[PDB]
């Protein structure tokens, strides 16, 4: 043919689906807001959370004294004067 | 007039590069054919490009409708 009539449907592919690029912009701006709201949400949290000593992690006795309670010099006067008997 | 005249060439020499002997050519720049072949591209690209791409734009769009709606 001629020059024109594939350099127009060249130019046609070339360009893109405008309905897709609306779609992908309506979409892109709501997850962009929800996730910024979340990104809100998280930067109110604060440094120290509300159990903190609660955790087990931050106990790391409770658990570990009443095994050793038992050993010569943690003991209370009266646990080897009546364990005898 | 009727006299034919003098100064056989125009004076002065253009791009003030002196001519080259005869039988060889001018020798051309080592950017010459680069930037030649880009500007070559650039007119054609942008004469067959703005004119096969649709006139699609919001003046064409708004005269189409505005015919339409000034019937009623
Ligand atoms: C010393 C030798 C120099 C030789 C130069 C050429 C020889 C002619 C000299 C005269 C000067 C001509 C300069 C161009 C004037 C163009 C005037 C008409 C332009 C115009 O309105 O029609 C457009 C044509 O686009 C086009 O295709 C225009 C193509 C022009 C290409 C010029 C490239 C310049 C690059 C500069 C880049 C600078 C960038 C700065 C941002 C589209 O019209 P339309 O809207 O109706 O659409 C049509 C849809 N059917």
């Amino acid at each position: 043919g001629f020059i024109m009539e594939f350099a127009e449907n060249l130019v046609l592919r070339l360009m893109e689906n405008p309905e897709e690029r609306d779609r992908k912009a309506r979409e892109h701006i709501y997850e962009m807001h929800e996730r910024c709201k979340k990104i809100k949400e998280m930067w109110a949290l604060p440094i120290r959370p509300y159990g903190f000593w609660t955790f087990e992690r931050h106990n790391a006795q409770l658990r570990w004294d009443p095994q050793i309670s038992q050993v010569a010099g943690r003991r209370d006067p009266y646990d080897d004067l009546l364990e005898d008997n | 007039w009727a006299t034919p005249g003098h100064e056989e060439r125009p004076k002065g020499y253009f791009m003030n590069r002196t001519p080259p002997a005869p039988g060889q050519s001018r020798k051309w720049e080592d950017w010459e054919l680069p930037c030649y072949i880009t500007s070559f591209l650039t007119i054609v690209i942008l004469g067959v490009g703005l004119n096969a791409k649709p006139d699609l734009s919001i003046e064409t769009w708004a005269h189409q409708k505005a015919l339409e709606r000034l019937e009623m």
